[PDB]
């Protein structure tokens, strides 16, 4: 299943993020800060995915920003893309565009359509 | 107090003053350039500092930073060595907004990959004035480039005297 997903920036921001596991807000950080730098360092799109401890790491980004969603090796990345793709245009829907500024200042609608269309991960 | 946008340029060939010219015109000695920051959110009125050596920068200069953008030469080699002179003061700032700007990265000198492996490491995003490729017409959800993409990034900050609508 899903086991979270981030929004972030070029310059590393975490805009957004979602957990579907508990843990300690430290132990977040350490994970996300890694993951930011991993994906940003990605030059080539190579794969819709990065293999990181047991999770895959599928990611696309949309304009500025990066969504990553975590999901267990065996699941279906297709799948997780097309979530991925779903939830932006529902951004898109609301806000008109794919923008940045939208989830720094309307952060809890950003979060409240992920949310209601995501179940459980 | 009022916020600033430190600019800067390592380049000979392009100022600080020149590429605020061409942030303000979106829809030695330094110098302040007062801005308003407008879009649906909110409005602010911050300085464009033009800082043309980082010895000029004062106590109250460095306090009121709340981003950083910084011009350089990619045309040789060693055209990252004058920008990471200015990484003690940027670590220093703490700056929510870090850009590197060029004219266009160049493979005989800083090419994408080593100026993309500088930003990450150091938390900045690169732009180009004048990318050498229009954007491929398949991304249907492409990045701004050049001067939009600053306007862009430093309209993407929560300005410490902002005025929310």
């Amino acid at each position: 299943m899903i086991h979270f997903i981030l929004l972030f920036s070029r310059q590393g921001k975490l805009r957004l993020q979602k957990w579907y596991i508990t843990l300690p807000d430290k132990e977040r950080k350490k994970i996300t800060r890694e993951i930011v730098q991993i994906i940003l360092s990605r030059g080539h799109r190579t794969s819709s995915f990065v293999d990181w401890k047991e999770l895959k790491l599928v990611y696309k980004r949309y304009a500025s920003l990066y969504f990553c969603c975590a999901i267990e090796n065996q699941d279906n990345e297709l799948l997780t893309l097309e979530i991925v793709h779903r939830y932006v245009e529902l951004l898109d829907k609301y806000f008109g565009n794919v923008c940045e500024l939208d989830i720094i200042f309307n952060f809890e609608k950003a979060y409240f359509i992920l949310d209601e269309f995501i179940i459980g991960g | 107090g009022v916020p600033c946008a430190l600019v800067t340029s390592c380049s000979s060939v392009f100022s600080g003053d020149q590429l605020v010219q061409h942030i303000l015109g979106t829809e030695d000695a330094v110098r302040f350039y007062p801005w308003t920051i407008d879009n649906k959110y909110y409005s602010a009125d911050i300085n464009l500092c033009v800082v043309p050596n980082k010895f000029l920068v004062t106590a109250e200069i460095a306090e009121s930073v709340q981003a950083f953008v910084v011009y350089f030469d990619s045309t040789q080699k060693s055209g990252l060595d004058s920008v990471s002179s200015w990484l003690p003061l940027a670590k220093a700032w703490l700056p929510e907004v870090m850009i590197l700007v060029c004219d266009r990265v160049s493979e005989d000198g800083i090419n994408r990959q080593k100026a993309q492996e500088w930003c990450i490491k150091h938390g900045f995003e690169l732009v180009e004035l004048s990318p050498e490729e229009l954007p491929e017409e398949d991304d249907d959800f492409p990045e701004s480039t050049g001067v939009k993409r600053i306007v862009q990034a430093l309209n993407a900050n929560v300005w410490s005297n902002v005025v929310m609508k």
